[PDB]
RNA sequence: GGGAAACUCACCAGGUCCAGACACAAUAAGGAUUGACAGAUUGAGAGCUCUUUCUUGAUUUUGUGGGUGGUGGUGCAUGGCC
């Protein structure tokens, strides 16, 4: 016997917003299309990693500065899924550039 | 390089067995990853092999990438005295 | 011919190199005799003042165990048979030096010619 | 594991830049034009895009097995 | 075997170096990328550091 | 600078066939009584243990 | 990206090490060569060097060609960046 519900948690973190929203939309439809219950995709505050460096390799010139930045977007979906449907949704929704981390046991 | 024959055969055994060795450009490390000699013995024995054919080297971000060639495969199946059709991973791997 | 005139010795020494048991040299070999590692000892005859022969003949023929020998000449041919091949179109063309004592340890191998000279010395 | 998402995604970028430099040196003759890397469960995939894959692969994939071995040694993946 | 070839380098500037070019001076150690400023300026689009504002 | 030697013939071999181990051997477990101990000024000293085991003798 | 106690460090007063590939020629298993306790010595528990006498075992040493390294020079030989 299989299919017990466990209150699973998906965390989706990425640097490309479109692939992240495609995978989040993927999971929310792939939960609702066969009827889980969900605390749907909660947008966390997008963190901006800034690195400020001089433009020049030597020290000559007027001091010009350069602020590179990498944006990082997170989401998390709380589902209540049976362990088979857990396995199904956890293996699927792979994307180049989206990171999925799935935890159990909401205590 | 002056090094023990035990360690030179350790390097050459690992190189014939693997066909390939990565090695951090870090002298005075006292332990190579996956060989139990110095890192310097690895780097210098592989260089002494490079000058006589037998292996090629790329550098690429502080990490010597050594790759055994065919002339080397002959030379150190001769040197380790294994029978023909024994080794390095010229592999026709089952699951890959 | 049809037989091999101490080239059986050449073959067991050539196999004795490669699994690390051919202790060659005077000092390396007399250090092997003074512990229980010696399995087959090979000296030579044509040396000068023969205290080297005297020492290795005393230490290999103790009246305690492990007692073989052979007295074949030509330490330089014992070098071409023992461990230094610098062939280069192997009609010899090499820089060969003499060896004059060679001692075999564990001979890591098997049958025939081992057994041939083993019976040939250790049963008369 | 036990790396923050800042450090993890930065190290994923640094792993991509390292792979790109290593392949720009190793496969420059075959016209290597850029990798992409896809993490999956149990496998991380490295799609080389060269133009001359008949000389990236080799005799029954002998060359790409070396590159798989090189990358799995240097970044210490399990084989 | 030489115990006269070393000296403590647990910290400072000589303890660490750029992983691209082994340079000591001018590292970027933010988020542990440990590239110097000049090689970061080249590898920045590959690491994923883009110039927006 | 490696002062050379004549040979190592530091055994007293008598006539037929008794040998004797002059300069008694190292007792340490990592030196299977093949190596010798040097005798400087009372200084019994092992060379295979490259540093350790200087004996008083 | 220069807020340098050591490192950085490129300067000074000194001591180590070769990390001198490869090939040739020489020496040489009657040992080519490695290392070292204690003392003198040195800033130093560096056997660096010496007394000495063990160890080591073809890896190395000596000469030639030829390499490698250099925060050495020329930014008025250049790339790239600024």
């Amino acid at each position: 016997q299989q299919q017990q519900i466990i209150k699973i948690r998906i965390t989706l973190t990425s640097t490309k917003v479109k692939q992240l929203e495609n995978v989040s939309s993927n999971i929310v439809k792939n939960a609702e299309q066969h009827n889980l219950v969900k605390k749907g995709p909660v947008r966390l505050p997008t963190k901006v990693l800034k690195i400020s460096t001089r433009k020049t390799p030597n020290g000559e010139g007027s001091k010009t500065w350069e602020t590179y930045e990498m944006r990082i977007h997170k989401r998390y979906i709380d589902l209540e899924a049976p362990v088979q449907i857990v396995k199904r949704i956890t293996q699927i929704t792979i994307e180049p550039g989206v990171d999925v981390e799935v935890v159990v046991a909401s205590n | 390089m002056l090094m023990p024959k035990e360690d030179r055969n350790k390097i050459h055994q690992y190189l014939f067995q693997e066909g390939v060795v990565v090695a951090k450009k870090d002298f005075n490390q006292a332990k190579h990853e996956e060989i139990d000699t110095k890192n310097l013995y690895v780097i210098k024995a592989l260089q002494s092999l490079t000058s006589k054919g037998y292996v090629k080297t790329q550098f690429s971000w502080q990490y010597y990438y050594y790759t055994l060639t065919e002339e080397g495969v002959e030379y150190l199946r001769e040197y380790l005295n294994l029978p023909e059709h024994i080794v390095p991973g010229t592999y026709i791997q089952e699951r890959n | 011919a049809e037989v091999t005139i101490e080239d059986a010795l050449k073959v067991v020494l050539r196999t004795a190199l490669v699994h690390d048991g051919l202790a060659r040299g005077l000092r390396e070999s007399t250090k092997a005799l003074t512990r229980g590692e010696a399995l087959l000892v090979v000296l030579v005859s044509s040396v000068t003042e023969a205290n080297i022969i005297k020492l290795v003949e005393g230490l290999a023929n103790d009246p305690e165990n492990k007692v073989p020998l052979i007295k074949v000449a030509d330490a330089k041919q014992l070098g071409e048979w023992a461990g230094l091949g610098k062939i280069d179109r192997e009609g010899n063309a090499r820089k060969v030096v003499g060896a004059s004592v060679v001692v075999v340890k564990n001979w890591g191998a098997e049958t025939d010619e081992l057994s041939m000279i083993m019976e040939h010395f250790s049963q008369q | 594991a036990l790396i923050s998402k800042k450090r993890k995604l930065v190290a994923d970028g640094v792993f991509y830049a390292e792979l790109n430099e290593f392949f720009t040196r190793e496969l420059a003759e075959e016209g290597y034009s850029g990798v992409e890397v896809r993490v999956t469960p149990t496998k991380t995939e490295v799609i080389i895009r060269a133009t001359r894959t008949q000389d990236v692969l080799g005799e029954n994939g002998r060359r790409i097995n070396e590159l798989t071995l090189l990358v799995q040694k240097r970044f210490k993946y399990a084989p | 075997e030489n115990v006269w070839f070393s000296h403590p380098r647990r910290y400072g500037k000589g303890s660490r170096q750029c992983r691209v070019c082994s340079s000591h001076t001018g590292l970027i150690r933010k988020y542990g990328l440990n590239i110097c400023r000049q090689c970061f300026r080249e590898k920045a689009n590959d690491i994923g550091f883009n110039k927006f504002r | 600078k490696k002062v050379k030697l004549a040979v190592l013939s530091y055994y007293k071999v008598d006539a037929e066939g008794k040998v004797t181990k002059l300069r008694r051997e190292c007792s340490n477990p990592t030196c299977g009584a093949g190596v010798f101990l040097a005798n400087h000024k009372d200084r019994l000293y092992c060379g295979k243990c490259h540093s350790v085991y200087k004996v008083n003798a």
